[PDB]
């Protein structure tokens, strides 16, 4: 009475994983030829924003088995490696280093911060040497025991420089899905990070992404709409993190104030190489400002959040972080150059029952990226001053009875996508279908 | 409505609307190698074949050509005979197809042995 | 003539000659990878979807399989009514081909539409 | 039998075997490039062109889908006229392809000018 | 004292003393679906129709 009828085109997928590509917004950039992230050789964005909606339609995604965390993990260690590559290696930088303080008669935080060096650096030729003047800090060199100094990188990793005419600012990426994909959107306000979104919609390719690395917090990135809005995996467990979106950014304003002067030295033949030299004015400290009552006013709401589905009737204490390495204790970030270490003690320090702020700042220049022992990335210094100014969007914290203690963690650079891939998810197309009808 | 807009949809009502869901398939010359272009040399491949593989199905199953074309096998009602007037335009595609799932793979060996192997030779039994 | 044999020719005369212009599309199996074995397998890939893309479209038209098939759709005289028993065998391929040129997207959604939505339904329809 | 199952057969009995033939026909997404993802990155390209060379021909030859089809050209009883009714279905295809061989591209070329040419003319010649 | 060129800016690579430097003649294909044309017009120009194409 029935016989199988055949369908094409029907709309039904799967979930699957597949590779996905880059898709920029065409712009005219043709001064630091190419940056770190190579917008050049990227297909250009349609700028035909094709928002599908799905009507009446559910489907439950879960924000921390994304693959396309994965994915972009592995790239962005794989560009930054591979725009790393070409420049000068300082294999003959790890030397003796005769050091002394540069500013001997100093009060501030600044005191025994800068150090003045000296080298006997290889020139272009073979038989000739060399006696160097330079500027270090206490974050990068290492007694032996104007005592021996070393470098820190001696230890497990060798030296690139950081080839001085790229840059780092974090262009927005839209990634487009190959044909026969789709990515859909939860779009569902208060999302959970694992539940059936009822507005759902799809497109091909997503909107801007800013790859910012940073720790303890979330700059530059995206609001959100509603309220403040709370998310982990397991919030029973000490071990999963603690992953907060705002509703509203904090303008954070952060400088290096420092006049400078960079030198230049061949080392080899073409081997030139870029040196802290010297500081017109006189030592400042590098700091960040923060509105303090619009932060409180912030911070109020979170606790709000906090006590709905846990410690209604216990008391919220906040402390400052563990202990560590520096990425996972204190705010670090780069703003254009310079890689920030701002200490954050004076942001985790209250409770809770039922005019402005400044944060002390230090800078590297030696940088393990990705908490790979292995490679060691020499950042160049920066003639003139840095007027860094950004905005804030999440917290990343972590749980240590009726007292409760949330210390700030951070670690992982994935948990920073998670916070910009959780309204996401990849789906393959199935253009098939087979049903009975009445025909033979 | 677009692409994929009648998803939730009625499967007569999406019926009609089969083209939308096939033109939206499947650039840049003179590639280098370096890593985009790896990704977009990985994203031309993977269009071709998983446009292909069904594209090949339906010249096995003899449905050759954009052709909602029906069978000559009978349906089995084994496989969750439930008022196929009735559901047929009752439910969506998508929660029926899971209903499906469990033996669509005894389907398709069938679909290429029904008329494709038997009904294609006997043309050639009467090409006298 | 030849590939390309007829290319300033008449319209008529230049449609006896396409089974050359299409024998004439799409070498060394076990590449390396260094320079020119990247462009043999550009070379290898460019082939592919140039060929293919437009092979879907014939299917997208309902037009499967090599026809010169005509669509149900009338033409529409305001794109440049000019003698269309007189200029079809006058002019070339090639200058006509311009002039339709400010319009053929508009033509082609319109051929999906025509007898490919619509006359693709109606089988089914008497299908009882 | 199986795939290549009928291989030293009946060319009448391995008539009815060419969908297990044409089943086993064309995996791993996100490849890296080391020295097995060339393979198979050289892998999915030789399955496609391979399949899909020939998947031209027949659209050059008018008997697009898969068809048993025959042509209007007449044999030439010249190529080998040996017991027409009795051998072909006697020795197998194997042997029998080779003795072909000598003058198969002199067929290939009258293949898409027998029909391909003249045929697909004439409807158009009638489509008044 | 003498001092080579190359020390102010390049790094120095041996030329491969088996290899030779010899120009081939080269011919350029063009993948399917495309055409090479071709002038073939004496006096041409640098920019004008060619007819004999
Ligand atoms: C969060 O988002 C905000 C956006 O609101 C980001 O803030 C912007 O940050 C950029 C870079 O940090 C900053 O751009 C600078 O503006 C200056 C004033 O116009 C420019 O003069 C300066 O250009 C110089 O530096 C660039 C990088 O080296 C070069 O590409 C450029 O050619 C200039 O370089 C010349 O001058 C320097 C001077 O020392 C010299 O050394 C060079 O060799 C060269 O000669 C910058 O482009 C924006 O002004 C910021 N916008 C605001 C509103 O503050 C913020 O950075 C984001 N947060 C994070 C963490 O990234
Ligand atoms: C680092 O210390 C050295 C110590 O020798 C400084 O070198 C001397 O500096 C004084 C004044 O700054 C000069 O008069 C001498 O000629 C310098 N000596 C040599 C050998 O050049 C050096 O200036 C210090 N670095 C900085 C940036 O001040
Ligand atoms: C939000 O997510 C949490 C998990 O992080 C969900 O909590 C559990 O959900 C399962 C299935 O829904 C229940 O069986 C458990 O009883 C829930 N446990 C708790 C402590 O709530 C929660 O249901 C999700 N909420 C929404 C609205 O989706
Ligand atoms: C930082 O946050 C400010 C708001 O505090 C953003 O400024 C708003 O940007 C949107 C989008 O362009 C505009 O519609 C608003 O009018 C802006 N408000 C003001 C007061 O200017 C700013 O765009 C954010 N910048 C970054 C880099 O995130
Ligand atoms: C989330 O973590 C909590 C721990 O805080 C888990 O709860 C305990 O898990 C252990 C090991 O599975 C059990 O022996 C205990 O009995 C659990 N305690 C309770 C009160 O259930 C919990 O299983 C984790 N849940 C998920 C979904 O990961
Ligand atoms: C960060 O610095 C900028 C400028 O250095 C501040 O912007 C000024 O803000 C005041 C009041 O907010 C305005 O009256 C000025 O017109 C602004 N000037 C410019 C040039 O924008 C900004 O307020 C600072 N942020 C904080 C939190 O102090
Ligand atoms: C950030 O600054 C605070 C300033 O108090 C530092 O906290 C002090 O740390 C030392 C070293 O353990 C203790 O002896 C002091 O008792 C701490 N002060 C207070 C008030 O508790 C903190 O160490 C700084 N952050 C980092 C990463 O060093
Ligand atoms: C540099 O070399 C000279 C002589 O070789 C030596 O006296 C001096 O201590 C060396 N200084 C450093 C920093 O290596
Ligand atoms: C070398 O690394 C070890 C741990 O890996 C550390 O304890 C030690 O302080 C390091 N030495 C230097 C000079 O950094
Ligand atoms: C730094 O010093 C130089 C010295 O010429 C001066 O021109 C420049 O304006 C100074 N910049 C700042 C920010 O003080
Ligand atoms: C923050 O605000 C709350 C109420 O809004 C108040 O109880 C608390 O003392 C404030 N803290 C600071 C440091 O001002
Ligand atoms: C917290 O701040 C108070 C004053 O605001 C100060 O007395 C106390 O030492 C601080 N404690 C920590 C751990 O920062
Ligand atoms: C229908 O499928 C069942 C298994 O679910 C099988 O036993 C039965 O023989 C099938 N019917 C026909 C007519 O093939
Ligand atoms: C023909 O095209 C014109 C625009 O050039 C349009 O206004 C007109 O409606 C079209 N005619 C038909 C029958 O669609
Ligand atoms: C058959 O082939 C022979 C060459 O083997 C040729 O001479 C002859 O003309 C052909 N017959 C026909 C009818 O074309
Ligand atoms: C080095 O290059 C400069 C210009 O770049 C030139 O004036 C100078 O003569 C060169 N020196 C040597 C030793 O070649």
């Amino acid at each position: 009475n029935l016989w199988v009828t055949v369908y094409y085109g029907v709309p039904v997928w799967k979930d699957a994983e597949t590779t996905l590509f880059c898709a920029s917004d065409a712009k005219a950039y043709e001064t630091e030829k190419h940056n770190v992230w190579a917008t050049h050789e990227c297909v250009p964005t349609d700028p035909n924003p094709q928002e599908i909606h799905l009507e009446n339609v559910t489907e439950e995604f879960n924000m921390w088995k994304n693959n396309m965390v994965e994915q972009m993990h592995t790239d962005i260690i794989e560009l930054w490696d591979q725009s790393l590559k070409p420049c000068v290696k300082l294999t003959p930088l790890c030397v003796t280093l005769q050091c002394t303080n540069y500013a001997p008669k100093l009060r501030s935080m600044m005191r025994g911060e800068i150090k003045n060096c000296s080298f006997n650096m290889t020139t272009e030729l073979r038989d000739k040497k060399q006696k160097v003047y330079s500027l270090f800090y206490r974050l990068d060199v290492v007694q032996i025991n104007n005592k021996e100094y070393r470098l820190i990188n001696c230890n497990t990793s060798a030296i690139t420089q950081a080839c001085p005419k790229v840059s780092f600012e974090p262009i927005p990426i839209h990634y487009c899905a190959p044909a026969g994909f789709a990515i859909l959107k939860c779009k569902d306000k208060k999302f959970n990070g694992t539940g059936p979104c009822p507005s759902v919609s799809t497109v091909q390719c997503t909107h801007g992404i800013k790859p910012v690395v940073s720790t303890q917090l979330l700059l530059n990135g995206s609001l959100a709409e509603e309220e403040v809005i709370i998310r982990s995996e397991n919030i029973t467990n000490n071990a999963k993190n603690i992953l907060v979106q705002l509703n509203t950014p904090v303008q954070i304003n952060c400088t290096r104030p420092n006049n400078n002067t960079v030198k230049s030295i061949r080392i080899g033949p073409g081997q030139a190489f870029y040196y802290f030299g010297d500081v017109l004015g006189d030592v400042r400290m590098a700091h960040c400002n923060i509105s303090k009552a619009t932060w409180n006013e912030t911070l109020g709401k979170v606790v709000k959040q906090l006590r709905k589905h846990f410690g209604n009737n216990t008391i919220i204490r906040f402390a400052q972080s563990s202990g560590g390495d520096l990425e996972v204790t204190t705010h670090s970030f780069n703003c254009g150059g310079e890689f920030f270490y701002c200490n954050t003690s004076g942001l985790f320090n209250s409770t809770w029952i039922s005019d402005s702020l400044i944060l002390p700042c230090r800078i590297k220049q030696i940088i393990n990226m990705w908490q790979r022992i292995g490679q060691a990335m020499y950042a160049p210094p920066i003639q003139g001053v840095i007027r860094c100014v950004s905005n804030i969007t999440g917290l990343i914290l972590t749980r240590d009875s009726t007292t409760e203690t949330f210390r700030p963690g951070g670690g992982d650079m994935r948990d920073n996508w998670r916070s910009e891939l959780y309204k996401y998810k990849v789906v393959k197309i199935e253009p098939l279908g087979v049903a009975p009808t009445r025909c033979k | 409505l677009g692409f994929l807009g009648a998803a939730g949809s009625t499967m007569g009502a999406a019926s009609m609307t089969l083209t939308v869901q096939a033109r939206n398939l499947l650039q840049q010359h003179l590639l280098k190698l370096t890593v985009w272009g790896i990704k977009q040399l990985q994203a031309r491949v993977l269009a071709v074949e998983h446009y292909l593989r069904d594209q090949q199905l339906l010249g096995i199953w003899g449905c050759s050509g954009k052709l909602i074309c029906c069978t000559n096998v009978p349906w089995n009602s084994s496989w969750s005979n439930r008022n196929l007037s009735e559901i047929w335009d009752n439910m969506t595609w998508l929660q029926w197809d899971k209903e499906i799932s469990n033996y669509t793979q005894i389907i398709y060996g069938l679909l290429e042995e029904s008329q494709n192997q038997q009904e294609k030779n006997e043309q050639d039994l009467l090409a006298l």
